[PDB]
């Protein structure tokens, strides 16, 4: 739906979960 | 999930559990993609070699669960990919399930996105990590809390070399290589659950894969195989456009 | 860097899981 993928308890509160940084690092780091 | 950790509250609000209705038993994972549609693996519903053929009246789903606020939903209809190949390799291991009533979104219930082409091309790269969640066995027991593990996508020649099963374009594989030191895998009971990735472009979580199959769990040199959700998106859209509410 | 699977649309004992 229009709001998909934005979690009420994280993205919508500008909070990150404990391991999502690991995903972002894999996308950026060589 | 093998070598995972306990999920935080609301960390995977698209998580769905697929149950046999009677006798009650946890069958598979699944994911919420709208207030009426749930995505899972075809082999969770249909696997003739095991005389498995569940239809809507055999099943229920639990949405918004974290420990063993949560909604039990009945199914109106299920839809299995018409070219699902159970005989050879689980090609097109995908199914849709329509809820009898719309589920209310909450802090604990919220749908995941399906990828567009740009997102798929950007994120579905070897070495890039996705997230797998499930209530499956911890080794090749059941957990008290939803388990979460992050795993890197693996180069296709490495996936192919790891198994004697013929790999199709509708699958990708993920997991750590023997020399990478880290471990982790899906396992029995995690089938049908989502492999999700978070887009840096718009902060949204996208379901790139469906836990499909593997050889054992967390074996050195073996990888978990996942339904390539993007490649089958036109079938998903065809079902929802034809049978949507 | 390499795609883990093709970025196009489908046109038309298997594992221990
Ligand atoms: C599965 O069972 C349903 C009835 O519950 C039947 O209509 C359907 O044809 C079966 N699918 C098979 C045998 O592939
Ligand atoms: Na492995």
């Amino acid at each position: 739906e229009a709001d998909c993928g934005l979690r009420p308890l994280f993205e919508k509160k500008s909070l990150e979960d404990k391991t999502e940084r690991e995903l972002l690092e894999s996308y950026i780091d060589g | 999930i093998v070598e995972g950790s306990d999920a935080e509250i609301g960390m995977s609000p698209w998580q769905v559990m697929l149950f046999r209705k009677s006798p009650q038993e946890l069958l598979c994972g699944a994911s919420l993609i709208s207030d009426r549609w749930v995505l899972t693996a075809a082999h969770c519903l249909l696997y003739p070699p095991w005389d498995k053929n569940f239809t809507e009246n055999d099943l229920l789903v639990r949405i918004g669960k974290h420990s063993r606020i949560e909604k039990i939903s009945m199914l109106e209809k299920i839809y299995i990919h018409p070219r699902y190949n159970w005989r050879e390799n689980l090609d097109r291991d995908i199914a849709l399930m329509k809820l009898k009533k719309p589920v209310a979104f909450s802090d604990y219930i919220h749908p995941v996105c399906l990828p567009d082409r740009e997102t798929a091309a950007s994120l579905l790269q070897a070495g890039y990590k996705g997230r797998v969640t499930g209530w499956g066995n911890l080794k090749e027991g059941q957990p008290s809390v939803l388990q979460v593990v992050n795993l890197p996508i693996v180069e296709r020649p490495v996936c192919k070399d790891s198994t004697r099963i013929r790999i199709t374009d509708n699958m990708f594989c993920a997991g750590y290589k023997p020399d990478e030191g880290k471990r982790g895998d899906a396992c029995e009971g995690d089938s049908g659950g989502p492999f999700v990735m978070k887009s840096p472009f718009n902060n949204r979580w996208y379901q790139m894969g469906i836990v499909s199959w593997g050889e054992g769990c967390d074996r050195d040199g073996k990888y978990g195989f996942y339904t390539h959700v993007f490649r089958l998106k036109k079938w998903i859209q065809k079902v929802i456009d034809q049978f949507g509410e | 860097g390499e795609p883990g699977a093709p970025i196009d649309y489908d046109e038309y004992i298997p594992g221990i899981r």
